């Protein structure tokens, strides 16, 4: 069949040899762990002199020449009695196996072809069958790590790179690295060249301040305003400067949810969210972090004051500190659901609300929140819409949901 | 010649000279915020001297235009830094190595 | 209406201006009556971690019910999912106190009803499956009247004690730890030979709430019919003809950060686009947002953003040509000018669709692949294993974040004020990004596996005295990063040895080796102070005499500087003392505990408790501390 054809090919072995290859697999089988242990020698004894009566007769070259002439398709023939091609090229991997784990002298005999494996790796039918392959050998004779170069690494960790995650392949790696006793020092600075310092394929890792925000259990839709101001900041308590951010966020959407979607939670890096407040004042909206400055680039201090602010039947978001104007920037949104401050925090840190208790305001844009307790509603500042609720006793539950300034008359 | 923005303003007139012990306190990440260095970390203010060719071009450019206290993002160039060739382990080639420093004491 | 106090909706504002619409309507019901014309007439459930699930034992909890509603409290296997609500398959073991109907597969009257401050208490047979169900000390009884619950289920995997809240509910638990709040334990229970949840343990259990918020999964089996092809021209087919053909919202594998295309070809109501992560909108809608500029002066400030999810609308041929900056291409003509503002954002290949027919795709001026993987000769377009099809499911567990904060409040002037941080421990995949917490990974045992074996790889690349690799990690790792890690007593098994090792081969090692070498040899100056040693007490082998050799430790700081043949000498330098004080700490902290024999202990089994503990205090007993 590497001809044209002759479509009364009777030499055809696929049932009979792929019973044999299943026959030949456990002929080679390594003996449980269970065992009476005078009774496991003798089983092993039997099993190592089983493959050097195989090597001697090439078998590993005769399997070999299998798996070169069947590496030509990929999935033929005739190909109802060759639909099994799955099956047989990937049992004659872990014959393959089944006869190298155990003896140093079948594996440096055999060794010699790990560049022609490798050169193979890139078939991916049975990629796990022809890794497995490179791990027993790896690991039973320092002979062949000194002949493995560096180009061979270089498709090794590609594999990894194109195929997801595998800890078997990471097992090669270590195996790769360290001999039976001792360290070859050209690997592993070859391998710190290539998986580390893209940051790439592993999974980096951080730890930061637990991020919370805050509500006065009032929702926000005149031209609305509330006023902030703060007494203590002791920007370093970590190995990381705090944070600081202030704004308005919605009702209906982005219940708050503490880093385990976006990082560590935060303060407008949802789309929900649009905070502000920074040293060089610059924004956060939805994991935006561009660099729009104000005529001060002054911290938020121990002392500063906050002056926010929202129109009404104007989505037109600015803000103010000290009075003094930031070039805002935060135009054309969406409404589904009210607003609020979202102050958050992440410090041993302390500020102030301004209500009514107003200190200072500039004036533009009339409607503060002391407007918003009009009819009945009452004023808390809580820990921001809350699934959760801390105690001491039991953190308890608390139900999922419970759910217009333009009254609406029948029309009758 | 590098891009240097003040963070929080030191006072300036502060300029650090040549044979002094600069005492920082400093952090820096990569393009993506991915961290490679935090001398805050480790709790160790790092000390070095101007003019001596220790640390790379980048910092040697923007430890001379700030001051006491003043906290900088020393946004370097990729030319500036370790290039085409990167640290070899931690430095992939051509970043953006963003600084974050304090500085604390001279000599 | 400038000064208008009728900014207000009517159910809210001041009820006696409404008595002169009230009562003038009363009027005019007073005149009716008068003319004869009288004027007659989605849920919460909350799972605990899986390894806490019982076996063998005879285990009790008790609710305390606030509200009421749906309030289906009991037991349940590990393998229950978050999406299909409770007790409607054989997953579930509860009861509702509302409706007085027991749950298995469905409803079958049980029991009385609850009451507003109840104390359920819930008890499990496990040398025989029969569960029982209690009411304030009252046995909820059958049909016919019997003292059990549930008969002949399964141990197989254990049971977890699940509550489901209901839409508007409030409800409070108890497992162990609260000797107190023992209601009705006391009754029934010890008089029966029941246990709670802390017969020996000693920490607390952290539950896996299901969240609000949707993500995005695999493509399993989990429907009816919902299949995926791998086709190589080069194509990906679809189908969902079932009678289940609600909302289907695709994401692709990986994203694009910032010159070739893409295609789809729809057989058969679509919207294509391309998505960022912060992307979890779950309906049938069109919504969504800019930011104008601020240019210094004001006059100009126009255009920063337009960051959002993208949008398009025989075979329908639309091509998502991008970079540079994002383009739109569909069926030969030019829907051109799409939302070209993208710094370095990443970008998922994302299209949206619904059942009308089978085969709803058929995926793909040059070609694609190279502008995805890492090589870039690479022009033909090429399929690969990392690419999925990733469909937004609606929820999943995820932890309580059980330590969140310490806030305070205040009134006058409303001070907030806190004092102390809490840190988090945060990894997060790059490729598909989201960040994980660490203590998130005990239930996910598939990537608990493939980063435990990653620490092994860190191990061993920076094994036997290699210090410029041992420099590169220290970069890597941020040994305070480890400090914290040292010390979670929620952290896995595998998770706490592999930090333990990391410490151990980056810092303490390479000395701990040099002194294990010379540790035979017993070379002595013949010094004044050598003539003091009595030999004898009238022993102890902590003495701090010890004239011999000892060869030094050396280290070195990781910094950056342009000295590179400097790092170069000895290891990474660590700090001392506030190590063997933290471990001198840990040993008392960890052997009074294990003295009290806990079910808890700290890494599951009481070897992933001590191994590393003594393997750390060990090889720092070596290194002259």
């Amino acid at each position: 069949l590497s001809k044209k054809a002759k479509a009364s090919t009777v030499d055809l072995p696929i049932e009979s040899v792929s019973l044999s290859l299943q026959d030949l697999i456990g002929y080679f089988h390594p003996p449980d762990e269970h065992l009476e242990h005078e009774d496991k020698q003798n089983r092993l004894r039997a099993l190592k002199n089983r493959q050097n009566l195989f090597q001697e007769e090439g078998m590993i070259n005769l399997v070999l020449e299998c798996i070169d002439r069947l590496h030509v398709y990929s999935s033929v023939a005739g190909r109802e009695a060759g639909e099994s091609w799955k099956s047989i090229l990937n049992s004659l991997y872990e014959l393959l196996a089944a006869l190298i784990r155990g003896n140093r002298k079948n594996c440096a005999q055999f060794s010699g072809s790990l560049d022609w494996l490798i050169s193979r790796l890139e078939r991916l039918e049975a990629s796990s069958g022809i890794l497995e392959v490179l791990h027993c050998v790896l690991v039973e004779s320092p002979e062949a790590l000194n002949i493995i170069k560096e180009g061979h690494i270089k498709s090794i960790i590609s594999l990894l790179d194109k195929h997801g995650r595998n800890h078997k392949v990471l097992d090669v790696l270590c195996s790769l690295c360290v001999c039976h006793g001792v360290a070859v020092r050209s690997n592993q600075h070859l391998i710190c060249d290539n998986l580390l310092p893209g940051r790439d394929l592993l999974l980096q890792t951080r730890l930061v301040n637990h991020v919370s925000s805050m509500r006065p259990n009032i929702f926000l839709g005149k031209k609305w305003y509330y006023e902030l101001m703060v007494d203590h900041t002791e920007p370093f308590v970590t190995a990381e400067a705090t944070h600081l951010r202030v704004g308005w966020a919605s009702t209906e959407g982005y219940s708050p949810y503490p880093g385990g979607g976006e990082e560590w939670g935060g303060n407008g890096v949802g789309d929900d969210l649009f905070s502000y407040g920074f040293d060089g004042l610059h924004l956060w909206s939805g994991c935006i972090a561009r660099t729009v400055s104000s005529p001060n680039q002054h911290l938020l201090r121990t002392d500063d004051v906050i002056s926010c602010c929202l129109d009404l039947s104007a989505p037109s978001i600015s803000f103010r500190i000290n009075g003094q104007p930031v070039q805002g920037m935060f135009e054309n949104f969406n409404i589904d659901g009210l607003f609020f401050p979202v102050v958050s925090f992440s410090a041993g840190i302390k500020v102030r609300f301004l209500l009514g208790e107003f200190k200072f305001l500039p004036p533009p844009g009339y409607a503060p929140c002391y407007e918003a307790v009009l009819p009945k509603e009452k004023l808390k500042v809580e820990h921001s819409r809350e699934y959760k609720q801390e105690r001491t006793y039991t953190r308890d539950l608390l139900g999922p949901t419970v759910s217009a300034f333009t009254p609406i008359p029948v029309d009758t | 010649g590098v891009e240097i923005e003040t963070i929080s303003p030191g006072d300036g007139r502060t300029f650090p000279k040549k044979g002094q012990t600069c005492v920082v306190h400093y952090t820096g990440m990569l393009q993506n915020g991915k961290k490679f260095d935090s001398s805050r970390d480790r709790n160790k203010p790092f000390k070095f001297r101007i003019g001596k060719q220790e640390v790379i071009k980048g910092f040697e450019e923007g430890a001379a235009q700030m001051s006491l206290g003043q906290r900088a993002k020393l946004t370097c160039t990729p030319d500036v830094a370790y290039g085409a060739t990167g640290h070899p382990g931690v430095i992939p080639p051509n970043a953006t190595l963003i600084f974050d420093v304090e500085l604390l004491n001279l000599e | 209406q400038r000064r208008n106090p009728r900014l207000v909706p009517y159910a809210l504002l001041d009820d006696r201006t409404k008595k002169s619409n009230k009562d003038s309507l009363r009027e005019a019901v007073r005149t009716l009556l008068g003319y004869g014309y009288n004027l007659e007439a989605r849920f919460r459930i909350f799972r605990a971690e899986k390894t806490y699930a019982v076996k063998a034992g005879r285990w009790y909890f008790e609710f305390e019910a606030v509200t009421a509603g749906d309030m289906r409290v009991g037991w349940s296997r590990p393998g229950c999912q978050p999406d299909q609500e409770l007790g409607s398959d054989e997953r579930a073991f509860a009861f509702d106190g509302f409706k007085a109907q027991r749950w298995h597969q469905g409803n079958e009257h049980y029991g009385r009803s609850w009451q507003a401050g109840d104390v359920v208490g819930c008890m499990v047979d496990m040398t025989e499956h029969t569960m029982m169900f209690t009411l304030n000390g009252e046995i909820l009884l059958d049909d016919s009247g019997s003292e059990l619950a549930f008969k002949d289920f399964d141990v197989g995997d254990g049971f977890i004690p699940v509550c489901s809240l209901g839409v508007a509910q409030v409800g409070r638990m108890n497992f162990g730890k609260d000797v107190s709040t023992l209601k009705y334990f006391t009754i029934c229970g010890l008089q029966e030979g029941y246990e709670p949840f802390a017969v020996n343990t000693n920490r607390d259990i952290t539950m896996w709430l299901s969240k609000r918020l949707p993500q995005f999964l695999q493509v399993p089996s989990s429907h009816e019919h919902i299949e995926v092809t791998r086709i190589d021209v080069t194509q990906k087919s679809f189908g969902s003809q079932n009678s289940s053909t609600d909302i289907m919202f695709y994401r692709l594998s990986m994203p694009i950060e910032c010159t070739y295309y893409y295609s789809v070809r729809i057989f058969p109501n679509v919207w294509v686009g391309w998505i960022t992560s912060d992307f979890h909108q779950y309906d049938t809608a069109f919504d969504l947002v800019t930011v104008t500029l601020g240019d210094e002066k004001g006059k100009v400030h126009e255009s920063i953003k337009r960051s959002n999810y993208m949008v398009c609308a025989n075979n329908g041929l639309e091509i998502g040509c991008v970079v540079g900056l994002l383009t739109f291409t569909a069926n030969g003509k030019d829907l051109s000018t799409y939302y070209q503002v993208e710094p370095s954002t990443k970008l998922f290949p994302a299209v949206f669709a619904q059942a009308t027919s089978p085969n709803v795709f058929q995926f793909e001026a040059g070609l694609f692949k190279s502008e995805h993987k890492n090589p870039v000769p690479q022009c033909p377009p090429r399929l690969h294993v990392q690419f999925l099809s990733h469909v937004l499911w609606s929820r999943m567990p995820n932890q309580f974040l059980k330590v969140d904060v310490s806030r305070i409040s205040e009134r006058q002037g409303w001070l907030v004020q806190c004092l102390e941080p809490l840190q988090f421990m945060s990894l997060h995949i790059p490729e598909e990004n989201r960040s994980v917490d660490i203590l998130e990974l005990t239930e996910q045992e598939e990537l608990l596996k493939f980063h435990y074996h990653t620490l092994r790889l860190y191990s061993a690349v920076c094994a036997l005295g290699n210090h410029r690799v041992a420099h590169a990690l220290c970069s890597h790792v941020d040994e305070p990063q480890l400090l914290y890690a040292i010390e979670n007593k929620y952290m896995p098994g595998l998770l706490r040895a592999g930090y333990y090792d990391l410490l151990i081969d980056i810092h303490l090692s390479s000395y701990a080796t040099a002194r294990l070498m010379m540790n035979n040899e017993f070379i002595v100056p013949m010094t004044e102070e050598t003539k003091s040693i009595t030999l004898f007490p009238d022993g102890l082998p902590g003495i701090g005499l010890s004239t011999s050799l000892r060869p030094r430790m050396q280290f070195s700081s990781p910094s950056f500087v342009s000295i590179n043949n400097e790092c170069y000498q000895y290891s990474p330098e660590f700090p001392l003392d506030i190590l063997k004080a933290k471990t001198i700490q840990m040993l008392t902290e960890a052997v009074q505990e294990g003295s009290l024999h806990a079910r808890d202990p700290v890494g599951g089994t009481t070897e992933f408790l001590f191994v590393p503990l003594i393997k750390l205090f060990y090889t720092l007993l070596i290194m002259g501390i």
